């Protein structure tokens, strides 16, 4: 047992026609300290998957050490480890969820809630999330934390059911995750400007666009607010 | 007298390890393998005995991988070569998860060293059955 010190926020994500998108900002928190800006919580495994992880930012980073040795493990005596034996999303998430069903019931979890997207070889769209207590679930939509709040509801907007997703686009998809990460920036006081933002895609492979910043943001009518009540000026 | 040949760590009369040098002539007795250094890296290769057309060609892979940088070959009796090459990758991850860095190849050599070695101390293990030629990159060539 244990408390989480420097912290991630929100992940989001979604499934489109044709693959996945997910995205998440770049601050590790430390209580109420926006502490660290160059933090990226995208963890790319090969060119199919990526992993989205919230929480305690000390138990990322093992995780993210985990993955790599999964990858360097893999490729072990397997001469087709870059072709029909490379890591599936869906190999990545079980060995994940197994991990933090075991954490959780050794009453010592990694603090963490983690989603999974990806495409599998067969072209399918892989969409999962898993938590420090070892939960998992699908859905057309996920997010983390602040994200499940706010985002889930305007993703759904989109992709409401499965037969909802052949009919969205890429750019549609897209669109719909960045306004929700400007939502978010709004209001959420654990969140930065700052997010990266990755597509999965079944024909166009993996795009990991870093640097990203939340633009068109309306903050005019703010002027026009005086007092809390009776104020005139 | 004699008998000195039948335990691994006794010493001969003249200070050798018999146990160690027949382990050699299983080695002489392998397939062929060799290594080359070039000007900014190492290759490996090794000759695979064709014993039938049942053999499915270019699967039955001999060359193994440590990390994600070091190769190595070997020649002898193959399962002593998984044996310490499963050792060095134990070995290798041991020393990448504490320092981070990819373990330097003469840093990895005196791990696989010192392991064999200690087969060599006890008679209640055999020498390993093979010599194997391995190598790669790192920080100074």
């Amino acid at each position: 047992t244990q408390q989480p010190i420097v912290t991630g926020t929100s992940v989001i994500s979604m499934k489109y026609d044709n693959g996945v998108i997910i995205a998440a900002d770049n601050l590790g928190s430390y209580g109420s300290l926006l502490r660290f800006n160059g933090v990226e919580r995208l963890i790319p495994v090969g060119d199919n998957t990526v992993v989205g992880i919230s929480g305690d930012i000390s138990d990322m980073q093992h995780i993210e050490r985990l993955l790599k040795d999964l990858v360097t493990e893999n490729a072990y005596d397997n001469p087709l480890a870059d072709a029909e034996e490379a890591l599936e999303p869906s190999y990545i998430f079980e060995y994940l969820a197994t991990v933090m069903y075991q954490r959780r019931s050794k009453m010592n979890p990694l603090w963490n809630a983690i989603i999974v997207a990806g495409v599998q070889s067969n072209g399918d769209q892989f969409l999962r999330y898993v938590n420090l207590l070892g939960v998992t679930y699908s859905s057309p939509t996920l997010a983390t934390g602040f994200g499940a709040h706010m985002a889930n509801p305007l993703l759904r907007k989109v992709v409401d059911r499965e037969s909802d997703i052949p009919k969205t686009t890429v750019q549609v998809a897209e669109e719909a995750i960045v306004n929700a990460m400007r939502v978010l920036y709004y209001r959420d006081a654990r969140s930065s400007r700052n997010f990266s933002l990755a597509i999965i895609d079944k024909n166009t492979g993996l795009t990991f666009k870093k640097n990203l910043q939340v633009e068109n943001m309306k903050w005019d009518f703010a002027k026009d607010i005086k007092g809390y009540g009776t104020q005139k000026i | 007298g004699t008998g000195y040949d039948l335990s691994n760590s006794v010493f001969s009369p003249d200070g050798r390890n018999f146990q160690v040098e027949y382990a050699v002539k299983a080695v002489e007795n392998g397939t062929t393998s060799i290594g080359i250094k070039c000007n900014d890296g190492v290759v490996f290769a090794v000759e695979k005995l064709i014993t039938s057309k049942l053999l499915v060609p270019q699967k039955n892979v001999k060359i193994q991988v440590v990390d994600r940088h070091i190769g190595c070959v070997y020649s002898g009796l193959i399962p002593d070569g998984r044996h310490l090459v499963n050792r060095g990758r134990e070995e290798a991850a041991s020393f990448k998860k504490l320092y981070k860095t990819p373990i330097p190849i003469p840093a990895f050599a005196d791990r696989l060293g010192q392991y064999v070695q200690a087969h060599t101390l006890y008679n209640s293990v055999r020498p390993f059955g093979v010599s194997t030629i391995f190598g790669g990159v790192d920080k100074n060539g």
